[PDB]
C-alpha cells in the first residue's frame, strides 16, 4: 500500500466483528407448522365428560344422563415484506473492501444483501414464536392479528407469584402447589409422567440461585452439580440448571421480560402451531404457500437492480390454560 | 497521537430507496443546477460543506427552510469517500450538481436542512407534492453489542 | 456481605463480553489479573469462603496456600481464573477481565 | 398490510486506521583502563580479562 505518493506502508489484515444471534428455543422444536392455502384458519374443540351416580330404591324412580360440549373459532394472518435496490453509483471506482487491487463487483452487494435478508427473516421468526409461548401472537404494529389466546379461548391466567424477601418460605414448593398441581389436572389426557420445563428471565433466575431454601439443601456434602462452587452449566452461553425435577433453562435473548418466567409442559399434543399464506402475486396467489418467497430482477434497460422477500405466517398457542405466569417480588 | 482514520457509512442507493424507470427520457427524474462547491470566503483548500441528502432549492441555494426546499442533492461529488476532488475548485466558482426531484422513493431518516438538522415535517410536503414517497419504514441494522 | 461479589463481576463481565464477543458465543473462557489487596480481599470474604468450609476440595483455601509454595497466588473459582499480579505494573486495588482466544485482539510489530 | 407500503435495508461500516512505530537504542563502549592493571573480584590474584567484560 501507501500513505502518500512517494512512500509505501505494511497493510496487515482486516477485521469481521459480527454480532451475536441467539437460537436457544428454536433448537427444542416445539412447533409443528401447516402450509395452508388462504388468510383464515377453523378450529375447534369437543369437550366429554362423566357424573355421578346416586342410589334409588328397588323400582321407582331411575336417573338419567347428560350431553357433551362443542366449540369452533377462526381467525386471520399478517404479512411481513422486506425489500432493497442497488444502482450504478454504488459499485463505481470502489476498491473491494479488503483487498488494495481488485476493484467493486456487483455480484458480491448482491451476496451480502441477501444474507442480511435470510439473517433479518430468521431473527423475525424466533421473535415471533418466543410472543407466542407468552400467550399472544405476533402482529407488531398491526392491531388486526393482536390476539389474547387466553381471551380468544377464555381460559385463565393463573399466576404462580414468588417473593424472594422471604427467606423462611421455600419458592419450590409454591410453585409446586399451585402449578404443578394445575397442570396435572388440565392436561386432559390420562397419561401421567408430565415433564415440566421453566423458561426465566436472567434476573429471576440469578435472584433464585441465592436463595436460602435452595443453597441450603446443597451445601453439606458434595452433589453432581456444584453449584455453589462450579458455574451452572460450565462455561456455555446460558446456565442450565436442574433441581426437583425440574428443569430450569436461563433466556439471555433478552426479551422475557426482567422479573418473570413461564412454567409449561412438554409433550402435550398439538399445544403450538404455525400456519403460513401464500404471498400476494398472481403466481402464488391462491396457490399452495411457501415459507419465504425471493424475487431478484434487474431492469431490461441495464441501469439498477431489485431485490425483493415477503412472508406471511401466524403462531398459535391451541391450550394457553397449560402456560403458568409467574412473576417475583424483589 | 491523534492517529489517522476513515470512515464508510450509507452509499447512494441507501438513500433513493425506488426510482421510476421512465421511458425514452431516463433522466425525467432529475435537475440540473449550477451551485457554489467551495464556500465564497474560505480557505483556498477547505473542504466544501455540502452532504448528500441536503435539501436544495430551485436557484442552487442550499434550503434552509420548507418554503426553499425543491430537491435532494444526489450527485457523485459529494458521495462518501469521494473526496479526492478537494482543491480541484475555487472559491466563488459554481459547478453543475445533479437534484432529484419527482418520481423517487426517499429515505427521510437521512434528509436534512444545510444546517443538518432533520428535515422538518411541514418541507415534507413539498418533497411529497413534488411525486415522491417519502418513507420511514427503514428495518435498519443493528451491530455489535446488541442482542438478536 | 450480604452480597456475592463474583455475582456482581459475572453479571458485569460476562454480560458485556458474551454480546460484544462478535462471532458467537462459542463456549467462551475468562481470566481475572487482580493486585495483591484486591485478591485478599476477594479470599476473605465470608460468601466465598463459606462454599469450602463444609467438605473438602481440591484448592482447600482454608488450610493450604493457593498456588503452593510457588507465587503469584492463582487461584480458580466457578470456572474462573483469578492471578495475584506482584509485578506491580497492576495499579492498586485494580484488577482487569478480559476472555482467551479471541483472534487479533493483541498484535506486537517490529520494524 | 396487503398491498400498501413496504420496507427496506440498512448498510455496514468500512472504518479504517494506522499507526507509527517507535525506535530503542543501546550501546556501550571499554577501554583499556578497565582491565589491565585489576585483580579479578572472585579470585585472590587472577587478573582481570577482557571476557568478563563483555559478557
Amino acid at each position: 500500500m501507501q500513505n502518500g505518493d512517494f512512500q509505501i506502508l505494511d497493510y496487515t489484515g482486516l477485521i469481521s466483528t459480527m454480532p451475536r444471534v441467539d437460537t436457544l428455543l428454536q433448537s427444542m422444536n416445539l412447533f409443528t407448522e401447516h402450509f395452508g392455502r388462504t388468510t383464515v384458519a377453523r378450529i375447534e374443540r369437543l369437550d366429554d365428560g362423566a357424573g355421578d351416580i346416586k342410589a334409588v330404591q328397588r323400582g321407582g324412580v331411575r336417573q338419567h344422563l347428560a350431553n357433551d360440549r362443542k366449540k369452533i373459532v377462526n381467525l386471520n394472518i399478517p404479512f411481513f415484506p422486506l425489500d432493497r435496490s442497488i444502482d450504478r453509483a454504488d459499485i463505481q471506482n470502489f476498491r473491494e473492501f479488503g483487498t488494495e487491487n481488485a476493484p467493486a463487483t456487483v455480484d458480491a452487494e448482491v451476496q451480502r444483501h441477501m444474507a442480511r435478508i435470510r439473517r433479518s427473516h430468521a431473527i423475525l421468526k424466533s421473535k415471533a414464536m418466543y410472543a407466542a409461548l407468552k400467550g399472544t401472537s405476533w402482529s407488531p404494529d398491526d392491531p388486526v392479528s393482536d390476539y389474547n389466546y387466553y381471551d380468544v379461548w377464555g381460559a385463565t391466567q393463573t399466576t404462580a407469584d414468588v417473593d424472594f424477601t422471604k427467606l423462611g418460605v421455600d419458592p419450590i414448593e409454591v410453585l409446586e402447589a399451585e402449578a404443578r398441581a394445575h397442570i396435572i389436572d388440565w392436561a386432559g389426557d390420562n397419561g401421567d409422567n408430565y415433564e415440566i420445563v421453566v423458561l426465566a428471565s436472567r434476573q429471576w433466575f440469578s435472584a433464585l440461585i441465592a436463595h436460602p431454601q435452595v443453597t441450603g439443601a446443597y451445601s453439606q456434602y458434595p452433589s453432581t452439580q456444584e453449584i455453589l462452587r462450579r458455574r451452572l452449566g460450565g462455561n456455555a452461553n446460558n446456565r442450565i440448571f436442574e433441581h426437583k425435577n425440574i428443569l430450569f433453562i436461563e433466556d439471555i435473548s433478552g426479551n422475557i421480560p426482567a422479573g418473570e418466567a413461564y412454567i409449561f409442559p412438554r409433550g402435550i399434543s398439538r399445544m403450538f402451531e404455525i400456519y403460513y399464506a401464500p404471498s400476494d402475486t398472481l403466481r402464488d396467489a391462491n396457490q399452495a404457500a411457501q415459507e419465504l418467497y425471493v424475487f431478484f430482477k434487474e431492469s431490461n434497460y441495464l441501469r439498477e437492480a431489485k431485490i425483493e422477500s415477503e412472508t406471511s405466517f401466524l403462531t398459535v398457542n391451541n391450550r394457553p390454560e397449560l402456560v403458568v405466569k409467574s412473576t417475583g417480588k424483589f | 497521537a491523534k492517529a489517522h482514520v476513515a470512515t464508510l457509512e450509507g452509499n447512494y442507493s441507501d438513500i433513493v430507496l425506488g426510482r421510476v424507470v421512465a421511458f425514452g427520457d431516463t433522466g425525467w427524474n432529475f435537475k440540473e443546477v449550477d451551485m457554489t462547491f467551495i464556500a465564497d470566503d474560505a480557505d483556498a483548500d477547505s473542504k466544501t460543506t455540502l452532504f448528500a441528502g441536503v435539501l436544495v432549492g430551485e436557484d442552487g441555494t442550499p434550503a434552509t427552510a420548507a418554503a426553499g426546499v425543491f430537491g435532494v442533492l444526489v450527485d457523485r461529488k459529494v458521495l462518501p469517500g469521494v473526496d479526492h476532488y478537494i482543491g480541484v475548485f475555487e472559491p466563488g466558482e459554481k459547478v453543475p450538481m445533479v437534484l432529484a426531484v419527482r418520481g423517487l422513493t426517499l429515505n427521510q431518516l437521512k434528509l436534512k436542512y444545510a444546517d443538518g438538522t432533520a428535515i422538518d415535517a411541514a418541507g415534507i410536503q413539498a418533497l411529497e407534492a413534488q411525486g415522491n414517497q417519502v418513507t420511514d419504514k427503514i428495518v435498519g441494522t443493528q451491530f455489535i453489542g446488541s442482542v438478536l
